[PDB]
């Protein structure tokens, strides 16, 4: 029972996914060829990689995962490196041109292309799951068929699947730094048409995990495989209540039903606390309550943009280790009594919180240290209103001029698609402003 | 011939459920196998209330562990006492609820109280004379508090005079584990109050408050806090099991503690706890467990009696004592402190002696008390619920099941009611 | 084809039961009776005689691929509460414009629970 | 050793580092399987 | 003196045949070529009733297997009690059937029933005092439902007297064996509503279901499939053949059972049925075979009683018990559960009590219910055949061997009257 | 008993049965020299000198095809009076295959099976292998089946052809051919199942990893078609199904008898190593259109009947199991008076691997045969290219200058018209 179908969509998603399963192969017993060391038990010992891993008659367990990209060179370096027998080939889908950091060719010429070769090999992989708890979506809005080719997937998965529980991992765009110059067209495009058809959606940006691998780890020059790792004990974190042995269980259910009140707002934030170093965790007591703060504080947050400029919607606390249910308790309780946190007026039961006996792995090479307990965090917050004013801002910049949208129109796509999807956003921006306001 | 039939419903059912097979079964010598290996013969006399026999002198319990999810019935039966249940009894979906209780209440929960109605048919109809059922669950979840209404509902439909407690485990005043609690907490206690003959309340920061300041225990689990729930669980029905020189089933509880048929939310407690290097300090008398039955922090619901008034008490006793010492100090805090007695009863405590102690103990003593201090756990839920519903919070969530926006106003308003029910005796 | 009720046994054969995560094929829960001898309504090889009522629907199935799929296609879900009467009006205005997604084989069976905020 | 079950009775296995849990309630074909737990809780 | 002559008709019929005769065979101690190596003085006093003697003290069936091929009868010869059945019993042709229940019934299967009919009558003129005919068979294919029902018709014409019981495979709701099943299953229903005497149906999903979620295989197989079949086929005819203190042959379950000439299709289930590692758990007295003999998910039928009302039940109990439980039990499920039991029968159940448990057991029993909830299964084959028919779906195949076509209106007439008596019989005051 | 009667016409007929043939030997124990170092009689009949000689008849009218056999490895294996050779090839035309070279040959096969079905005790029935765009194929073989009908009856006559292809095709006057002898077989055959030559080479390029396959690589999977169906006559089983079972469960009416073929586990043997091949996944891989094997898609029409075929190491429940989730999906979509719709059949034996083979060793296997309304476009495709050439009356004189009429084009294409609409009005509902 307990499957996930992780769908990585994007060089973006496939770089974050060769970080995920490299962790769960370490989690679990499993070699990079598949097999486990032999099991030394009587039948089968220990199942618990059904969520991730199946298993074929012979001792050999092949992931849930599904790989989409437009361009060959970033699958072929998983077909022919370390990890290269473990995936069963026909997992990883590539195509022969890319979509080019468009939206549109992304969306309606290549995409659609692509469309249905994909929707079969999920069906596949959704028909061996005795009890399916939901899809996992990572990817990134900035590209082409991380925003384009994406938003089209969940539009389908609506038609075909219907209520089904479809989560989404995203990287919003950074506000200083950037790759592109094209990416307000994209970012603006694929949040209105995944707005109706995505349940929840958790972000992060580039630019606050630079914030923290300079900083708080003491690894100068990080390069994107330091931040794909820490994606990763994110997304282990939020799973590690349906594999390992737990005192309080969370599914991938009681998040969109504790976060996201309203049909429009789905957008919550990822944090992850005790990510320190070696020379600094021989200093440093991590205790239960001591890594409870250092989820609200707006340095060790994982977007930029600082949560004391809003309210908090709602929380959720994902503790993992050697912690008491006392000392959960006995720290809510302190942070509620600052006033430099302030809990939206409507919201007077605030938390949720899960409670993990399995402690994080430690990742042979990698840059953390060896933590006996851990916090994760994914808390919606009002503060994200300051976010898409920085992309109304430089969305409105370049259409009033109508610069680039010679590249979208030709592409199979009509315009006035472009003046009404700011239009939509146009109101989620005073859709934040009236869950801002209290009830006078 | 006085038989008990045990419910347990959801992640908070199946881990009060479980230690508490793993404290009646030592009670009355019953190993991890399932075979008797006791020494005395009042550890079988009477053991047919809990466990119904199995084949070749082996003993099994009445449990119906129902779930929505198959994922915490997993841990349940990997433990210490895990082989003792017979495997057909196991209730389970596919996928859950989310703390939610419409998907639990009418979606999820009801294409499984099918199956789970077939299992308790089948041991209800198994008894010689059935005298009531239990349930241990969860007020804030989604299947505790979803579909768990949905069972008392569907049972009072077809046993309408026999018994139906519940052990809740209504949410806390301080800290929420989930968001959406006070629209599952709201709509659960409107089921109860016309739907249960008793209902016991449970908070989970009183059970801290235990372990913390008097049992002192410096890392105390949710291991020492099912613990503490499953030794009030068999402080309520020992005098059937175990003779007495004055006795008290569970219906003669019930008739001595409710005047009104709305007023059915007690207050547990226990009392010989104590803490680490007290015990060799300890004076052993029978005036020092009536100081801690009684003593106003140690009650398991997290509501003073301070502020309301007593309207009956009980108290059940576990030893070799004596009559008239028993008798005496119910005469005696009833008549030095008598601002917290109601005035329209004049001796309001209802009294019992058990003879069989616990294991290593030489007496016992259990409480439950019905207050007004008792509706002050009716008015928190109703303005959390009143300040998320104005605004209309979670309730897409709610609604997008099917639900009505007027079934939310009187379960508002009927639980307004019994808040002004209880008002009047204070 | 239709699906039938094993009238003791439907539990094993529901479609969530059989690993079948996404919309299926509903079933007949009471069957209806009738007596005595049935007409033929067709001729020899096939056809369907003059006189008998066809259907108006297609003959071949209809089952919308994806270069026929509409463009910009309507939530599955859309509860209408907490909305303002507009939006919601535009919602349901949405799902209204696109009759062919509805109606297909693999089409869409969306939800419109509750009453927007007026 | 030597204790009686009594509610403080109770000390943690410090030395215990995999917690895993099996599968051993699940589906089947349609049906409701509880097989024999083989193993416990880290897969011992 | 009482015996019993067993004809078994298509593939199905052979292999639930061979599995019921190694359950016999296993039952009286007869080793597979055919020498008596048992244990009591009981196993070998009533064997005639199916064992005819040979010279040297072997025990030859009384059983005759026809096929319109031999290619099930080759598998039959290679199993392990192969050698056991004469070789002169096995009756084959040359062509197949086909799914055909035209070429069953007239042009094929008429050249083979009198090969078929000298053997039986050969083999009922050796019984001192010959009770009746069982047929195994299957409503599906071709051999098996028109030549079988061939064969019932002129047993019938010539043995009147006598009794005819069939055990039927009935096609199953969900997934049929045969996409032109309806037709077969509706021409053969309307055959046995007139030409049997009793006639239980059988539903491999009902058996799925039983060796899936209460014996707990993980792989069954069709030859355990016949093994529940069988347990609960050589069940009804045990008084027959070992001592009891309430004895109760076929003849006296027909009578106490069938009450309107038309009405005579039943619903079987067996008790003591339990778990592989659950044994444990359950304790094996009388209330334990009443509550899974009246369990209404353990049925051989997929058709609910709870949605009718049990017009008699019959139940047939095997060990050492006391008449005082078993009456109580039997008057107390009567009285517990009014809504499932027709008021103008007072009482409904039919006790028979036999003394030797099978081999392995404490006890045993088995339950033969009629109810007016089995006409859920003509309305399902008379709504396809309807849906089929009324467009010449698959009508020429059955049409080119001379076959009218006033013969499925007839039938279909014929079965849909049964259904409309069934259900006066239910809303009848 | 339960004999087998296989006929081969064409070069597609002879080259399909040197592939067929080599399985067949190699499944028993026999030798490509006729000795065995008793399941064979359904395709070898045993001669006094212990030499297992074959019941088949090659034909051919050009003799480069069977003087390829007659020199092969197989040259002691088969009776010199079973292959049978012309002089003059038929050369893609109807006309020279049916009436004027077709007819100084066809009164020499008829000697050879009436010999062939005077040993078999009891015969099931003939095969025929052909193609639809040969010469001889097309003509010679519609000659067989109207002279089979009248000497022998109610025998079963089941047929496999290789249909044209919707792109590639080998000749120019392709359709000429595909219409004339649709016509006049079509009241004298039982059931054509049918593969095309281009879903089999998207096949092996897709599934298997060959790019650039011969027709050497596409022989041997449709005699692993040809295996499956006569696979219950031969190996013990636990439902069997004869070669009588077919036309009763697949043809609903007398002009409609062409079903479709599929043959689910059809991997490498790079890929055998990864996935676990159980019933339900073989099962969901017959119903799915990229792997049939004709370019015709199911889900722009209804279905009719389907017959699965396992064969292996498979379980009663795991069949029922698996075909109850196929009838729930919203994409197998039934026609509206068929509400039982299908055939199962179960057998024994594993699938056997030959050497220099291409599939992998494998323990479960399914071979369906659906028949559906999907082939409509199959049939008003090439309706447009016999009508495109002959509205101005191209490639006809080839065709009225040997021994034809001129007036058989406008009733073969007036006929067609007819199954056009017949296909089209058993799909409409009421
Ligand atoms: N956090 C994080 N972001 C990444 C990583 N790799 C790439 N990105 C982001 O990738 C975005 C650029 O688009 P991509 O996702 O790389 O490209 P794509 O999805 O294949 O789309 P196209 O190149 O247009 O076809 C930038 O916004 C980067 O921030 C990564 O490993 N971690
Ligand atoms: N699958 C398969 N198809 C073949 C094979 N050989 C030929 N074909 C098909 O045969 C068609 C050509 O007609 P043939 O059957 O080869 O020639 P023919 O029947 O002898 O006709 P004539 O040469 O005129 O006498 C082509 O369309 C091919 O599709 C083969 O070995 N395997
Ligand atoms: N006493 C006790 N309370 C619990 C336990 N687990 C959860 N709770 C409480 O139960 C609520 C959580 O509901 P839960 O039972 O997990 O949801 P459910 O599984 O849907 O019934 C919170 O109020 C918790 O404080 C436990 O093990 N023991
Ligand atoms: N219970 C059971 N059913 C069988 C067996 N063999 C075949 N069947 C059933 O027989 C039906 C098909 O009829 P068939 O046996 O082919 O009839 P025949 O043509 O007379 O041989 C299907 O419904 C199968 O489920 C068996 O061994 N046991
Ligand atoms: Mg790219
Ligand atoms: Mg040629």
């Amino acid at each position: 029972m307990r499957e996930c179908i992780s769908v990585h969509v994007g060089q973006a998603g496939v770089q974050i996914g060769n970080a995920c399963w490299e962790l769960y192969c370490l989690e679990h017993g499993i070699q990079p060829d598949g097999q486990m060391p032999s099991d030394k038990t009587i039948g089968g010992g220990d199942d618990s990689f059904n969520t991730f891993f199946s298993e074929t008659g012979a001792g050999k367990h092949v992931p849930r995962a599904v790989f989409v990209d437009l361009e060959p060179t970033v699958i072929d370096e998983v077909r022919t490196g370390t990890y290269r027998q473990l995936f069963h080939p026909e997992q990883l889908i590539t195509g022969k041109e890319d979509a080019a950091n468009n939206y549109a060719r992304g969306h309606y010429t290549i995409g659609k292309e692509l469309i249905d070769l994909v929707l079969d090999r999920i069906r596949k992989l959704a028909d061996q799951c005795t009890g399916l708890q939901g899809f996992l979506i990572f990817h990134s809005f900035g590209g082409g068929t991380g925003s384009g080719f994406t938003s089209l997937l969940m539009e389908r998965l609506s038609v075909d699947y219907g209520k089904k529980s479809k989560l989404e991992f995203s990287i919003y765009p950074a506000p200083q730094v950037s790759t592109a110059v094209v990416e307000p067209y994209n970012s603006i495009l694929t949040t209105h048409t995944t707005l109706e058809h995505s349940d929840c959606a958790f972000m992060v940006d580039n630019e606050a995990i630079y914030d923290i691998c300079r900083r708080n780890l003491d690894i100068e020059r990080p390069t994107y495989t330091n931040l794909n790792r820490l994606i990763g004990q994110i997304v282990s974190s939020i799973t590690a209540s349906l594999r390992f042995d737990g005192a309080l269980n969370v599914d991938l259910t009681e998040f969109q039903t504790n976060l996201v009140p309203y049909p429009r707002i789905h957008f919550p934030l990822a944090t992850y606390a005790p990510v320190i170093s070696a020379e600094k965790a021989y200093h440093e007591q991590l205790s239960v309550a001591e890594i409870t703060n250092a989820c609200f504080e707006p340095a060790n947050q994982m977007v930029k943009c600082d949560p004391r400029h809003g309210k908090y919607m709602a929380c959720c606390l994902l503790y993992r280790g050697d912690v008491v249910p006392k000392d959960v308790n006995a720290a809510i309780a302190t942070i509620k009594t600052k006033r430099t946190i302030q809990f939206v007026d409507w919201c007077p039961t605030g938390f949720k919180v899960g409670i993990n006996y399995q402690p994080p792995t430690v990742v042979p090479g990698g840059d953390l240290a060896k933590v006996q307990r851990a916090v994760c965090m994914l808390s919606n917050t009002t503060a994200i209103a300051e976010a898409w004013a920085r992309l109304d801002h430089k969305f409105d910049l370049m259409y009033a001029k109508r610069a680039f949208v010679h590249w979208y129109v030709g592409e199979g796509m009509e315009e006035g698609e472009f003046s009404e999807a700011r239009e939509d956003m146009a109101a989620l921006e005073k859709d934040y402003e009236e869950v801002g306001m209290d009830s006078v | 011939m006085r038989e008990i039939v045990h419910l347990q419903a959801g992640q908070c059912g199946n881990q009060i459920g479980a230690k508490f097979w793993e404290v009646i079964s030592d009670e009355h010598g019953i190993d991890p196998t399932g075979t008797y290996h006791g020494d005395s013969d009042l550890q079988l006399e009477r053991i047919n209330v809990y466990y119904n026999e199995a084949t070749g002198g082996k003993y099994v319990p009445r449990a119906v562990l129902v779930d929505l999810e198959p994922g915490t019935m997993d841990s349940v039966r990997s433990g210490p006492f895990g082989q003792i249940f017979r495997p057909d009894n196991f209730v389970f979906g596919q996928s859950g609820a989310g703390n939610n209780w419409a998907k639990g209440h009418y979606t999820e929960g009801a294409e499984l109280v099918d199956s789970v109605l077939d299992v308790v048919r089948k041991e209800a109809e198994s008894c010689d004379c059935l005298q009531g059922f239990q349930l241990t669950h969860s007020l804030g979840g989604g299947t505790g508090s979803g579909m768990g209404t949905l069972l008392i509902s569907k049972i009072r439909e077809e046993y309408p005079d026999r018994i139906m407690n519940t052990f809740s485990v209504v949410p806390s005043p301080k800290v929420s584990d989930t968001v959406v609690e006070p629209y599952n907490a709201t709509l659960s206690v409107h089921q109860l109050v016309e739907n249960t003959d008793e209902t016991y309340c449970i908070d989970n920061e009183a059970l801290y408050d235990i372990c913390f300041r008097t049992l002192k225990l410096t890392t105390p689990t949710y291991g020492d806090l099912n613990h503490l729930v499953s030794a009030t669980m068999s402080g309520v029905t020992t005098c059937l099991r175990f003779p007495g020189q004055l006795n008290a089933d569970l219906r003669k509880l019930a008739v001595n503690m409710v005047p009104f048929p709305r007023l059915h939310f007690f207050m547990p407690g226990f009392a010989p706890l104590t803490s680490r290097g007290s015990q060799q300090y300890r004076a052993l008398t029978v005036p020092e467990l009536t100081q801690q039955m009684f003593d106003a922090k140690n009650m398991m619901a997290a509501c003073d009696p301070r502020h309301g008034r007593y309207l009956t008490v009980a108290a059940v006793f576990r030893g070799r004592m004596s009559m008239k010492e028993v008798d005496e100090q119910m005469l005696n805090v009833q008549n030095k402190n008598s601002s917290y007695f109601v005035e329209w009863i004049p001796n309001n405590v209802k009294t019992a002696v058990c003879d069989i102690p616990p294991r290593g103990l030489k007496m016992s003593a259990t409480f439950i008390g019905n207050s007004t201090a008792i509706q002050e756990l009716f008015k928190r839920i109703s303005e959390q619920f009143t300040a998320m519903f104005r605004r209309k919070a979670f309730l897409h969530w709610y609604t997008g099941e099917g639900m009505d926006e007027m079934e939310f106003t009187e379960a508002e308003s009927n639980m307004n009611d019994l808040v002004s029910e209880y008002q009047q005796y204070q | 084809a239709t699906n039938y009720s094993a009238n003791q046994y439907e539990k094993p054969f529901s479609p969530k039961y059989l690993q079948n995560w996404s919309l299926a094929k509903p079933t007949k829960e009471r069957i209806s009776s009738h007596e005595g001898y049935t007409q033929i309504i067709a001729n020899d090889r096939g056809h369907l005689l003059p006189s008998v009522p066809r259907s108006k629907a297609s003959p071949w199935g209809s089952f919308m691929g994806t270069w026929q799929m509409p463009l910009k296609v309507p939530p599955a879900r859309a509860t209408l509460t907490s909305r303002t009467a507009a939006g919601a009006a535009s919602l349901t205005r949405w799902i209204q414009k696109n009759p062919d997604l509805l109606k297909a084989s693999n089409g869409l069976r969306p939800e419109i629970f509750g009453k927007p905020h007026d | 050793h030597g204790l009686p079950f009594l509610p403080g009775t109770s000390f943690k296995d410090l030395t215990k580092t995999a917690f895993h849990r099996s599968q051993t309630l699940g589906y089947r074909n349609g049906y409701a399987v509880v097989r024999r737990p083989t193993v416990g809780i880290g897969g011992d």
